[PDB]
């Protein structure tokens, strides 16, 4: 009887909307009903699929319940359906189910051998459910996975550039650690291409999560947070202090040769550094990190560098050579070049006599471009004060206190 | 122009792929429009993102391979020497032509911003044209010194409503 119910049932669910029974049926099936395999769904089920094609989704979740599907092409066929006869707003019927769908679609084939079919999927599904473009959803730690694992930096570009705020509750789904990878694999994208602020900032927002359990995730982006601050700047960036206590008992004392390597970049000595990274290599390839402390070896020439011209003005390539240890002058003139062209620099060089000048007078702050830079910046930061006004007269709205006080 | 409207396209063919498995001639063309804008992060990550069948089927995506592997250690005259030394299909001839203009002018710009004085071969070099060419174009162009010592010398030689928006928030 369970085929015709659902024919007329679904009928009345989709046809005559009623949104009490259609929620009721949803939740008794959740995760209790659901189970026992599919409810007769392989020949049944077979007819229903073509029926609507709407209220099938939560179905589909028991269609996955059981592992290896002998054909995934109805899966690409169901996802096709549902990105083009596409409404858009009725979306919203699947927010809580849909996350965990995309989950366990792609948790159990995507990631094992085409990494790259569902990278375009993802991206699709987002926007059209989770509300507003300020949310932080499971599915971004899906998809960020899914980019990092199938070696695809550009799609997920503007998925991270716009800071995420809030993050939606998906019915007590959304567990602690979706939040973890988000803002760590995603750090590796950052890590990917040569911005390094922004995946300092991920890694420091990873860290700051209040968790009193230990988790590899979390040592890994301390890690990364460490060998990223080595890199960009000439020190460790402090951590801010509400920080959960557990980073500084049992997430520091495990992860020690990256605060002996970051000691070893502080005493500036590019010799030393070499032979520290010789003697921990075995550390470092274990925790796939051999592309990393290799940037900060290089990198401390170049700080070596500027270092060196904070002091003088006038200097010969062979005593830079000496004293930035890099062993010849034409390998000090094209580092200096190089540096040049990077623009980390200020610098000329007169091969008449060997010379590198110093001229450090960039800016005067007499044209129009400072002042279209601090449109920009009050700009933002009248951006972020209506946010934030927004959020407070949103907040004062709750009577849980403001009684006799 | 025609090289974002270009990039806008392989990007997407790329990302919409019904096949899955894109035209070797396709991979070519994303890497030889990657390595155009010297953006070498993309088209490394593009290069270890190609199955290696793709790779052996056509010699073309080598010869671009190599040519971002001479690019990527900033060897100008490898550059250039890579950039005619081997030939391609059609559909990237086009695209070299705008790459090597590209280089030159940045290959220009760097000698005439990171140099005061430079030997005359080594300008040659960054040009990968002989010296007499290139003395006589800078000599018409003006930015070069003398021969002899062999040193050519490059040188380079709405606010009312943004107000009262400032002030209209300020004033709360």
């Amino acid at each position: 009887s369970a085929l015709e119910q659902f024919v007329n049932s679904v009928r009345q669910l989709s046809a005559q909307g009623q949104m009490t029974q259609l929620c009721e049926l949803i939740n008794k099936s959740g995760e209790l009903l659901a189970k026992n395999l599919s409810h007769l769904d392989t020949v049944l089920g077979a007819l229903d699929v073509q029926e609507h094609s709407l209220g099938v989704l939560a179905v589909l979740f028991v269609k996955f319940s059981m592992p290896s599907v002998p054909d995934f092409e109805t899966l690409f066929s169901q996802v096709q359906l549902f990105i083009s006869t596409c409404n858009g707003e009725h979306i919203r019927y699947a927010t809580d189910t849909f996350a965990g769908l995309c989950h366990q679609l792609t948790n159990a084939l995507v990631e094992r051998k085409q990494p790259l079919r569902g990278i375009g999927i993802l991206k699709q599904a987002i926007d059209k459910m989770q509300m507003n473009t300020n949310q932080l959803t499971s599915i971004h730690a899906d998809l960020c996975q899914l980019c990092l694992l199938a070696k695809c930096f550009k799609p997920a570009l503007p998925y991270l550039d716009v800071d995420m705020m809030d993050i939606c509750k998906e019915n007590g789904a959304y567990d602690a650690k979706h939040f973890l990878c988000y803002y760590y694999y995603g750090g590796m994208i950052y890590t990917g291409l040569k911005n390094f602020e922004r995946a300092l900032y991920f890694y420091e927002q990873a860290i700051t999560t209040p968790a009193m359990a230990v988790s590899h995730i979390m040592l890994e982006s301390y890690k990364k947070y460490i060998l990223v601050s080595l890199i960009l700047l000439g020190k460790v960036q402090q951590l801010p202090k509400y920080t959960s206590q557990i980073v500084g008992r049992f997430i520091k004392p495990l992860s020690n040769a990256y605060h002996e390597l970051a000691q070893v970049y502080s005493t500036n000595n590019p010799s030393e550094l070499r032979n520290l990274v010789n003697k921990h290599s075995e550390t470092f390839t274990r925790d796939n990190n051999m592309g990393l402390v290799k940037q900060c070896l290089s990198s401390l020439y170049k700080k070596n560098i500027q270092r060196l011209t904070k002091t003088f003005l006038t200097l010969s390539l062979q005593d830079m050579a000496s004293r930035v240890q890099l062993s010849g002058p034409q390998e000090a003139e094209k580092y200096v070049l190089h540096m040049i062209e990077d623009g980390e620099i200020f610098a000329s060089i007169n091969q008449k006599d060997g010379m590198v000048s110093f001229h450090d007078n960039p800016e005067k702050y007499n044209n129009p471009a400072m002042l279209h830079n601090i449109d920009q910046e009050m700009l933002k930061c009248i951006e972020l004060d209506e946010r934030l006004k927004a959020m407070d007269q949103e907040i004062t709205v709750n009577p849980q206190f403001v009684q006799k006080s | 122009f025609s090289f974002k409207k270009l990039l806008d396209q392989c990007e997407n063919q790329e990302l919409e792929a019904p096949g899955g498995i894109a035209t070797p001639p396709v991979y070519g063309q994303l890497l030889a429009l990657y390595l155009l804008h010297n953006d070498m992060n993309n088209a490394r990550y593009l290069w270890k993102r190609i199955p290696p069948a793709i790779k052996s089927a056509n010699s073309e995506l080598g010869g671009i391979w190599s040519v971002g592997q001479r690019i990527w250690q900033r060897d100008f005259p490898g550059i250039y020497t890579t950039i005619n030394a081997h030939q391609w299909s059609e559909t990237v001839q086009p695209i070299m032509e705008a790459l090597r203009d590209a280089t030159r002018r940045r290959a220009f710009a760097l000698v005439s911003q990171a140099y005061t004085s430079i030997i005359a071969d080594d300008f040659a070099a960054f040009v990968g044209l002989p010296v007499e060419e290139a003395v006589k174009g800078i000599l018409e162009q003006g930015w070069q010194a003398d021969s002899t010592t062999r040193m050519v010398l490059p040188r380079k030689p709405q606010q009312l409503a943004r107000l009262t928006d400032y002030v209209a928030f300020l004033e709360n």
